DNA sequence: AGCAATTTAAATAGGGAAGATAAGCAAAGGGTTGACGAAAGCC
DNA sequence: GGCTTTCGTCAACCCTTTGCTTATCTTCCCT
């Protein structure tokens, strides 16, 4: 009598980003908006990989694409437009019945700190990845349906409790508990320094000659909205023996690390939908993992 | 002293593609002898060889099965299965744009030989296809070797058909030497004593099974002898090239 | 010729040449044409007789 | 109102880093294309 | 006495997934 999972059961992306378009302004002049070019640099070095003694000392010739702030330009500014989406359960490629049951099993997770931890990370300036490393100030500026929002000092790695990250993630929870959407239009300014060098995205080229490619929009600097997508939901504390926020994952996987966190202690997304289908009643943290998920999106079958 | 004369880029369609039972594709080339002495007959112009090439072809159908033909109800004595769809019996077609060369003696002038040609043409059928549209025939003589071979390069661009021969049998060497098979004329069976379903009563008729020859398609140009590709009538009932056996 | 049918048949589906056509050839039920069209219901391998094509863009 | 000069040489070399991954679903239909033989009204 | 219509009769597969060829070009020479 179990209700198993339908293979072709598949959520969409209800916390759609876009570019990241990277600009060079000044502390004070923050609307003379002059872009940020990606340039390409050839660098010489030495190579020296793990087993290989003997290359050592013989050189290493790397093209790789590098972009910086200006010399005249101390700040930079990065331009995108989160879009929260509601209607969050209906399941565009999934089945009825295990959709509905999914949601209501789910119509009590607490969406308000869901909304504050993504508002929160876009506030505090997660969405600059190393943008962040290196810096006098962090000024978000974030529209939301004209309305200005202004944040200056927020710690990344907890989430602190002020009133303008609450203010919008009423409304963005208010979105993600029902219908409609709301569009968040993020400017950055981060206080780098004179000649600063910025971090975009870089993309994977497979046979190239450059070693390090980034991601260029008609040549200005931009970060991926994956990147800024996955910064948003960089939320995770609630799997085991968390101690810094993951990105919500099926299975609280990151790759860097090489470790899955929910990966063979009960606690991936897939145990505890099947929990949800059939009467485990879930505890806050983990209903809000679970929603997490099926706002971030994927195909959950087979 | 030799006299051709070339039509050049023959687009016919409909033409039927069933060379024989194990043959589908490109017409063989008893059929473009046929043709040769259909104006032979039509035009009184006789017609030793005939050089064909392949501009285009393409049999209707997919790269494994020929697209057959929705057969229409026109046998007599059926009516009250004709509201059904009619049982099909296999004829391939094709598409083809051909390049055709007929060696004629002629004592005339070139106009009149153009003019009788076209008339033919037009009244023609390459394969049971009709000749959707063709240039104008033009004339030219092989009075030597190097004129035999102006006449060959003047049916650029064309595939023609090289005679290699038969070594073992047919299926063998189609795999072995990766050459293609075609009927090079017919063998026959048993006399026919019944006339009278023919076309005439009194032309002897005899029951065939049709021979093949291996052949290759080599462009125009690169054949060296122009008479290993002009096709004609051999005696023993069978086609031939003037040339012999493509080396 | 019918042995032309059948042994081209069998040896280019056993020899795998595959520069052909397949055909039934009796139709929806051919027992009413042949006995190899009847027991060969796959179709009769015949040659693929497509000569070369001449490119147009050159 | 066209006239604008000739030769001569264009740098040798050393390097172009590896380590990770490259999803799992579920679909992919049949509808016509039958000729001989045998009852059986019908000129 | 054929003759033309319609109904009954008799069956049963192992498939394979592009090349075939591959285009018609300047030396002498003197006017």
């Amino acid at each position: 009598t179990k209700l198993k999972a339908p293979a072709v059961l598949a959520y969409s992306r209800k916390i759609n980003p876009t570019n990241a378009l990277m600009f060079a302004v000044n502390w004070s002049d923050r609307d003379n908006t002059t872009a940020v070019m990606v340039g390409t640099k050839t660098v010489a070095g030495t190579q020296s990989v793990r087993g290989n003694p003997n290359d050592a000392d013989k050189g290493n010739i790397q093209t790789v694409n590098f972009a910086n702030l200006p010399h005249n330009k101390n700040t930079l500014l990065v331009k995108y437009n989160v879009k929260f989406v509601g209607d969050v359960f209906k399941a565009e490629l999934g089945g009825g019945e295990y959709s509905n049951t999914l949601q209501t099993a789910l119509e009590n997770t607490d969406f308000g700190t869901l909304a504050y931890r993504y508002v929160y990370n876009i506030a505090a300036g997660r969405t600059l990845w190393r943008n962040r490393v290196g810096a006098e100030s962090i000024e978000t500026v974030i529209t939301v349906n004209d309305q200005t929002f202004t944040f200056s000092d927020l710690l990344v790695n907890e989430f602190d409790e002020d009133v303008d990250v609450a203010e919008i993630a009423d409304m963005v929870a208010g979105v993600l508990s029902g219908e409609g959407f709301v569009t968040l239009k993020v400017e950055h300014y981060m206080l780098l320094g004179e000649g600063s060098e910025v971090f975009p995205s870089q993309e994977f080229v497979e046979n190239s000659k450059l070693s390090k490619q980034l991601f260029d929009l008609n040549g200005q600097a931009a970060m991926h909205d994956q990147k800024i997508g996955n910064a948003i939901r960089t939320i995770d504390t609630w799997y085991e023996d968390a101690t810094t926020p993951i990105a919500v994952e099926p299975y609280g996987s990151v790759v860097r690390n090489g470790v899955a966190y929910r990966a063979g202690n009960k606690t991936d997304l897939f145990t505890l939908m099947d929990g949800a289908v059939n009467g485990k009643s879930l505890t806050e943290e983990d209903q809000m993992f679970v929603t997490a998920n099926l706002i971030r999106g994927g195909v959950f079958g087979g | 002293m030799r006299k051709f004369i070339i039509v050049k880029n023959v687009k016919v369609d409909g033409i039927n593609a069933k060379s024989s039972d194990i043959t589908v594709g490109m017409p063989p080339a008893t059929t473009f002898c046929g043709l040769g002495e259909t104006m032979s007959i039509k035009t009184g112009i006789v017609v030793k060889a005939v050089s064909y090439g392949s501009v285009k072809f393409e049999v209707r159908g997919s790269r494994f099965n020929t697209s057959v033909t929705k057969f229409a109800w026109q046998d007599r004595g059926n009516g009250g299965k004709a509201n059904n769809n009619s049982p099909i019996q296999p004829k391939p077609l094709a598409d083809g744009v051909f390049t055709l060369c007929f060696e004629v003696e002629w004592e005339d002038c070139a106009e009149v030989l153009v003019d009788k040609v076209t008339n033919f043409i037009n009244t023609a059928r390459i394969a049971g296809g009709t000749i959707a549209s063709f240039n104008k025939p033009f004339v030219k003589v092989a009075k030597d070797a190097e004129e035999l071979a102006s006449v060959k390069n003047a049916m650029m661009p064309c595939y023609v058909v090289v005679d290699c021969g038969v070594e073992v049998n047919i299926f063998e060497d189609a795999v072995n030497r990766k050459l293609q098979p075609m009927v090079n004329g017919y063998k026959k069976l048993e006399k026919i004593v019944d006339n009278k379903h023919m076309r005439d009563k009194f032309t002897p008729a005899y029951l065939a099974t049709p021979t093949y020859t291996m052949i290759g398609y080599k462009m125009v140009s690169n054949v060296d002898n122009f008479d290993q590709a002009l096709w004609q009538y051999g005696e023993n009932t069978k086609v031939k090239t003037i040339g012999g056996i493509y080396n | 010729n019918a042995h032309n049918l059948i042994s081209g048949t069998e040896y280019l589906w056993e020899h795998k040449y595959y520069n052909t056509f397949t055909q039934k050839l009796g139709g929806s039920n051919p027992q009413n044409c042949t006995h190899a069209c009847n027991k060969m219901r796959g179709g009769f391998k015949q040659f693929n007789c497509t000569p070369p094509q001449v490119e147009d863009n050159y």
